[PDB]
RNA sequence: AAAGGUUUGGUCCUGGCCUUAUAAUUAAUUAGAGGUAAAAUUACACAUGCAAACCUCCAUAGACCGGUGUAAAAUCCCUUAAACAUU
């Protein structure tokens, strides 16, 4: 073989993306915040099930 | 629209013993003196689909179709034998005898039906019995001791039957699912109710 | 008890192997008893939601 | 395909033609296609009654016991087949569904009797 | 109690093999099948005799008799009766264990009926499904139609009894009622028309002689063996009749007179022969021809 | 089937869950059947797990396995 | 005419006549033989006739042949344990050489039959699937079962087209 | 020609030139110089035995030496030196045949 | 291939091309219905709709199924080791 060549951009992308995750980890106050008028989580827009209202 | 009517329709085997057959065919097969008309030296691998369409006959009728008195019936064994190899017992393919595909399929069914009823002989290989041991004392083919629940008449497992829930537990569910409830169901019928008809 | 077919296969093997007995095969449920469905689960091994806003 | 995650499962693979279904009982990684790559064939199921009026199930009970012992899950249709055979206990919903059918035929019979009684009133009116 | 002789008893197999006979031309008659070009070897008289010896060894294995068994007993065992499933199914389910390394007579084949009963499969059901999943060359899933009484009579007119029996061995099990019915019908037709020669030098002769001895109708086979100058075989048949019926008047008469050879056949004629008058006439004629010519 | 990066439909934004209604007598009977059924099936799955491992050890280090190994060397 | 001398050596039937299947220990078989002489004639025939058959049944064994390196012909087998089995084939017929090596380092008939049976353990006659792997593709082929709709049309009541129409009518 | 001779079952292949005269001369040259079984028994003094697969291991004696039967077995080599035709062997080696081979043809 | 046609004044040799068999697609002309299988110009550009949810909040899933043949002689079979976003 030997025509398979390195992928520097792919390696750089994987590492670089990892750094952003570690620094920009969200917090419990943000992930689990809720809008009680609509019963929907603002961070992700997830609407709670009906049996939990 | 008037195809000829054979006198031997009821008893087809009679024709092959009549003098008319002997004069026309002698002791050779009925397909011996037939040649197919085709371009080239190698013929097509299938014969014509059929020689008779809506009471009309094709240009070069095949051995069966050209002679109307010849009848392909499982009982007419003498005719059927001409289409089976005497040495190998394999039915000849349609190109071999020049019969049309319709009659070849019809002949194959008659040959197989004659063999199934024993009118037409074929070679039966000798095969050993299926099982080396012929004992019938294993539980699979014998009597298994009846289970305790089976003798008493009870279900195999207790939860197979309907067990009325405790009254407190039914109320616990009425609180949990308050506002979205269905009419409470009692014990189901003991047997399957006979289907109304 | 064992299921009806699986019980018959056990009794058949006994007779084939020469073991003569009328004991009823029994399943033991103590080793594999299930927790309630609402039992608290292991939070340490649970996933956490990602930090990409929708 | 090169799957990542998943478990072995025993399920029914649909075969046959249109209006003529036939199933192959197989052990396969759950992420594989229904009729695609499988690990072992453990039997077959013909859901159409034959000339003798019998639906024919074939179970390789030695290999089935082997794969359940190695973590193989079971699909719900296969649990119903193992329950009818007697190799497994009857599935909870097999029992519940049979009870629902009994309660639903009980109503129909009662309605027919009421209709006959209503028809009897029509007979009384003449 | 003196054990009743069996079909596979070394003594019975010896007598049945002898009366059956061997004929390398009949045992190895050409099969009507796809043919291949023959091969040729140059052999001395020593090599040729060695080849004939191997042919006789193979003819012995080819003439191995098929088992003679008593009719199986119907399977009627109910594993369970789950009435909750009554009315939830319209057709019976048949479940077959198809594990490869289980003998077929030790496999579990159960039926879940619409009523909910889980029962063991009958003998007819067991053979049918075992053909569907372990297909045997020669056997068909559904019983063939050649075994109908009218179809069997056609085969008998053509003197195709060895085929009727070879077909009955490929299709049916030895202990099945269909197997016994067909065999007992073929053996009976051979008797009525004196066609004993059809099954000689075949694996089916032993069962035929066995059936006649047990049914006390060896008269025809003795008369035919004597008329063919096979009088050593006829005596062995009377020994087999004196072995399976020890308390019979004929067997007790031979002990009193210590009869041997042709004497045994003469004793049978007077005591237990259904048609003794003919056995003596045929036996006498054989002796006259043998003595007169030689 | 859609990928996680695909945009959601605009005809199903209004969608809200409609939980099934519960029959108290049948829900409880069914909950118990599932608990007892799954315990029986867990007892059978364990027995099958042991037959697999017993057979494996017999093949690996059974009586017959050991004799053949030494028989070959001799 | 097939080229070369004894062209039968280049037929699959001849190559399959070999009976020497080496044990798993055998890894290499070096052949030292002489091209000229009278006591090495059997060795020369063994290289000519038998070495092809041995390699055919033992594809993973390295057979390397050396010519005119020693006064006498011999065979030396190298086993996986590190043992070296020297065999002396001088004044020995090619048939004698084959039988000798079969005895000392050849698998027995019993062992080979067990492997053949084990190889086919996962083929089941009941299994349905493609012709390459299975006898029957579908249960429609079995006698007594419902036939394939393509070959034989199904009854109207067993068809989804018909059942759907009734549900609309109801 | 085979019909005129009376041969009913045979296979033949012709290659090289298709000259009709050379084929007729070549055919009669080969058919008229063949060795019957009775001749082979006399030349070697041994029995000629036939083994058909449809008759099993049954040995069939087709020709016996006219004079004195020998007692020295014919030498049977371990590996014969026969000269083989690639066309004949090619089929048995598993090589795919031509689309024109063994086609369905009318009875000859 | 069981072969055939075709160089010449003629015969023979050599040697190509073509024919006869089988199939797929498109096209011309032609045709009733029914069962079945298959569906295929283009990795060109795309209006519109739909194709992933579930669920007492957490999680899990949307990494599959489905699609195409872009790239690369890229692969097959085999050995060893370790894992899994698993059971
Ligand atoms: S191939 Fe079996 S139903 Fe069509
Ligand atoms: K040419
Ligand atoms: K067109
Ligand atoms: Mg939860
Ligand atoms: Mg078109
Ligand atoms: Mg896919
Ligand atoms: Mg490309
Ligand atoms: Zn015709």
């Amino acid at each position: 073989r030997k025509k398979v060549r390195p992928r520097l951009i792919a390696e750089l992308a994987r590492r670089v993306r990892a750094l952003r995750e570690q620094r920009n980890q969200p917090r419990d106050s943000q992930l689990y915040a809720l809008d009680y008028e609509t019963l929907t989580r603002p961070h992700s827009g997830r609407r709670l099930p009906v049996r939990a209202w | 629209s008037s195809l000829p009517v054979s006198p031997y329709e009821s008893e087809p085997w009679k024709y092959l013993d009549s003098e008319e057959y002997h004069n026309r065919y002698g002791s050779r097969p009925v397909w011996a003196d037939y040649r197919r008309n085709h371009k080239g030296g190698v013929p097509p691998q299938r014969t014509r689909k059929t020689c008779i369409r809506n009471n009309k006959v094709a240009g070069n009728p095949c051995p069966i179709c050209r002679d109307h008195k010849l009848h392909v019936d499982f009982r007419n064994v003498k005719l059927l034998e001409q289409f089976v190899c005497a040495h190998t017992g394999i039915i000849f393919h349609a190109p071999y005898t020049g019969v049309c595909m319709k009659q070849h399929k019809k002949l194959t069914q008659a040959i197989q039906k004659a063999r199934e009823c024993g009118l037409l002989s074929y070679y039966v290989p000798q095969v050993e019995p299926r099982d080396a041991d012929f004992g019938t004392v294993h539980g699979a083919v014998s009597v298994t001791p009846p289970a305790p629940t089976l003798l008493s008449g009870e279900p195999w497992y207790p939860w197979y039957s309907w067990q009325q829930p405790p009254e407190r537990e039914l109320s616990r569910l009425r609180r949990l699912y308050q506002g979205n409830l269905l009419e409470e169901s009692g014990p189901p019928p003991e047997s399957m109710p006979e289907m109304p008809t | 008890p064992y299921p009806p077919l699986l019980r018959a296969m056990i009794l058949a093997e006994r007779q084939k192997n020469g073991d003569t007995s009328v004991q009823e095969p029994l399943l033991n449920l103590e080793r594999t008893r299930m927790r309630p469905w609402d039992y608290p689960a292991k939070q340490e091994t649970k996933g956490r939601a990602k930090g990409t806003p929708v | 395909k090169a799957y990542h995650g998943g478990h072995l499962t025993i399920r029914l693979a649909l075969g046959g033609c249109t209006n003529r279904p036939f199933y192959r009982i197989v052990a396969a990684h759950n992420k594989c296609p229904r009729d695609g790559r499988f690990v072992e064939q453990l039997g077959s199921y013909d859901p159409l009654p034959n000339s003798h009026g019998e639906k024919l199930v074939a179970l390789n009970l030695d290999r089935i016991r082997h794969w359940i012992g190695c973590g193989a899950h079971l699909s719900k249709p296969m649990e119903k087949l193992l329950g009818l055979s007697g190799f497994f206990p009857l599935h909870p919903m097999m029992i519940t569904n049979a009870e629902r059918l009994r309660r639903r035929r009980a109503r129909e019979v009662l309605l027919a009797s009421q209709k006959a009684e209503s028809e009897a009133k029509e007979t009384e009116a003449s | 109690e003196v054990k009743k002789p069996a079909f596979m008893d070394e003594e019975v197999q010896r007598i049945l093999t002898k009366i059956t006979g061997l004929d390398l031309q009949k045992t190895f008659r050409p099969a009507i099948q796809p043919l291949k070009p023959p091969t040729y070897k140059l052999m001395t008289q020593a090599q040729l005799e060695e080849a004939t010896r191997l042919a006789v060894e193979a003819a012995k294995v080819r003439l191995k008799m098929p088992p003679v068994l008593e009719e199986r007993k119907p399977i009627n065992d109910v594993l369970a009766e789950d009435k909750i499933l009554e009315g939830t199914e319209t057709n019976k389910y048949v479940f077959t264990d198809i594990s490869y390394n289980i003998p077929h007579r030790e496999r579990f084949i159960v039926v879940r009926e619409p009523s909910g009963t889980l029962r063991k499969a009958s003998w007819e059901e067991r053979d049918r499904v075992i053909q569907i999943y372990f297909p045997k060359e020669g056997r068909r899933v559904l019983p063939p139609v050649i075994f109908k009484d009218e179809n069997l009579k056609t085969m008998y007119s053509q003197d195709r009894h060895a085929d009727v029996l070879n077909l009955c061995v490929a299709q049916f099990e030895p202990d099945s009622a269909e197997y016994i019915k067909v065999h007992h019908q073929t053996y009976e037709d051979i008797d009525r028309h004196g066609k004993y020669e059809l099954l000689r030098s075949t694996r089916h002769f032993g069962g035929m002689a066995w059936y006649f001895v047990n049914k006390k109708k060896i008269d025809g086979l003795l008369i035919d063996q004597i008329q063919r100058d096979l009088v050593d075989d006829a005596t062995s048949l009377v020994q087999l009749y004196h072995m399976l019926h020890p308390d019979g008047q004929s067997a007790q008469e031979a002990k009193e007179q210590a009869a041997e050879g042709v004497d045994l056949i003469k004793v049978f004629a007077k005591t237990e022969a259904q048609r003794g008058a003919y056995i003596e006439l045929a036996l006498q004629t054989y002796q006259e021809i043998v003595t007169s010519h030689s | 089937r859609k990928t996680r990066h695909d945009p959601p439909a605009k005809s199903k934004v209004g969608r809200v869950q409609t939980p099934p209604a519960v029959d108290p007598a049948e829900f409880f009977v069914l909950t118990e059947r599932y608990r007892q059924y799954r315990e029986t099936v867990r007892a059978l799955r364990l027995e099958f797990t042991l037959e697999v491992r017993r057979k494996l050890h017999e093949a690996r280090a059974g009586v017959l396995a050991e004799r053949k190994a030494q028989q070959a060397i001799t | 005419p097939m080229k070369g001398r004894f062209p039968i050596r280049r037929t699959l039937q001849y190559l399959g006549r070999g009976d020497v299947v080496f044990k798993e220990s055998v890894k290499i078989m070096t052949v030292n033989y002489n091209t000229y002489g009278e006591l090495g004639e059997g060795a020369r025939k063994f290289v000519f006739f038998n070495i092809p058959q041995i390699q055919y049944k033992n594809p993973w064994v390295q057979i390397m042949m050396f010519k005119n390196m020693t006064p006498s012909p011999f065979l030396r087998f190298y086993l996986d344990s590190g043992e070296q089995v020297l065999v002396d084939v001088e004044t020995k017929s090619n048939k004698e050489i084959m039988e000798h090596i079969k005895k000392i380092l050849g698998k027995k008939e019993e062992t080979l039959r067990e492997e053949e049976l084990e190889k086919q353990q996962r083929f089941h006659p009941g299994n349905f699937g493609p012709r390459k792997y299975c006898l029957r593709e579908c249960m429609c082929e079995v006698e007594g079962q419902v036939p394939c709709p393509g070959l034989v049309p199904l009854p109207k009541e067993m068809t989804g087209k018909y059942k759907a129409a009734l549900k609309a009518s109801t | 020609i085979c019909r005129l001779i009376g041969i009913k079952d045979m296979y033949a292949r012709v290659t090289g030139s298709m000259n009709m005269l050379n084929l007729t001369r070549g055919l009669f040259h080969g058919l008229a110089r063949q060795e019957t079984h009775q001749h082979l028994a006399d030349k070697k003094g041994l029995h000629v035995v036939e083994f058909r697969e449809e008759c099993g291991p049954l040995p069939i004696v087709v020709a016996s030496p006219h004079g004195a039967l020998s007692k020295e077995p014919e030498p049977e080599p371990e590996v014969p030196d026969t000269k083989l035709d690639w066309q004949d062997v090619k089929a048995m080696q598993g090589l795919k045949r031509s689309v024109w081979f063994n086609l369905k043809r009318p009875a000859t």
